[PDB]
């Protein structure tokens, strides 16, 4: 997901 | 002593623009699409801001994400209210430097009543002479002001964290005060102010939820994280599974 993507960043 | 405040001031997000074309005629789709985009952009900053808050890492990973996902609306409205107060004395809603709402946009956005409450909240910052420090602490506390009624993964670390942030807010008040009766009165006003944020956020929650559902029919675009959080997390709030923590009844 995009959120998961941003959280990882 | 200034340790806690130094941190909050240090991590406070800078200016964030929405990318709105102020040269194009105002329209419901254009305004809301710009607000949604602004939400996506600010969400990124709220994530990085929250992660840097004192003791935030003590929380379980899943709770870290949870509080951010439930509280983003109240956090963003509160800060927006502050920007409006400081940038245009609450005359308009200062969402972003490139997205300032006047009465016309408030009407074209189809959420005039909600904008009115937000402007009212903005006015309170003035009516109460809220200090930049009280603002920062109250905003931090808003991240720990809404949880599922069934509790979080590790409810204990959260309660400890929320309790300490209340303590810090109490510290700030008792700072330039030696009268215990004055402190109690200021705390009462601030907590009342904090509570008033929740009803406003709920109205926005209901509104964005309805808008997501019929977005394809009104040409309103929802960025990826927004669409996900509004379809998965917001409903839990609207259905009563996740509720705000109120100081007063
Ligand atoms: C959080 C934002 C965007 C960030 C901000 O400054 C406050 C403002 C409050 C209204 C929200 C908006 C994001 C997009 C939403 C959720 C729209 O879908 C309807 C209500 C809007
Ligand atoms: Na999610």
């Amino acid at each position: 997901s995009r959120w998961a993507e941003v959280w990882d960043d | 002593q200034p340790i806690f405040l130094n941190v909050l001031e240090a991590i406070e997000p800078g200016v964030v623009c929405a990318g709105h074309d102020n040269n194009q005629p105002d329209s419901f789709a254009a305004l809301l699409s710009s607000l949604n985009e602004l939400g996506e952009r600010q969400l990124v900053h709220v994530v990085k801001w929250a992660k840097a808050l004192p003791g935030f890492r003590n929380l379980h990973v899943d709770d870290q994400m949870a509080v951010i996902q439930y509280s983003w609306m109240g956090l963003m409205v509160f800060a927006m209210g502050w920007r409006s107060f400081t940038n245009v004395n609450s005359r308009m809603l200062y969402f972003a430097p490139d997205l300032v709402f006047n009465e016309y946009r408030m009407h074209k956005s189809r959420m005039y009543s909600q904008c009115v409450r937000m402007r009212h909240l903005s006015q309170e910052f003035g009516w109460l002479q809220i200090t930049p420090q009280e603002f920062l602490c109250m905003k931090a506390l808003l991240l720990f002001s809404i949880i599922p009624v069934d509790g979080l993964k590790n409810q204990k670390f959260f309660d400890e964290l929320r309790m300490n942030y209340i303590k810090e807010l109490d510290r700030i008040i008792a700072c330039k005060r030696k009268n215990p009766t004055s402190c109690s009165r200021r705390f009462y006003q601030l907590t009342k102010l904090l509570d008033s944020v929740q009803p406003i956020a709920r109205e926005l929650h209901q509104f964005t939820f309805d808008l997501l559902i019929k977005s394809h029919m009104v040409s309103v675009d929802f960025p990826e994280m927004m669409a996900e959080i509004i379809s998965v997390q917001v409903p839990k709030i609207l259905s009563g599974k996740v509720k705000p923590i109120y100081f007063h009844t």
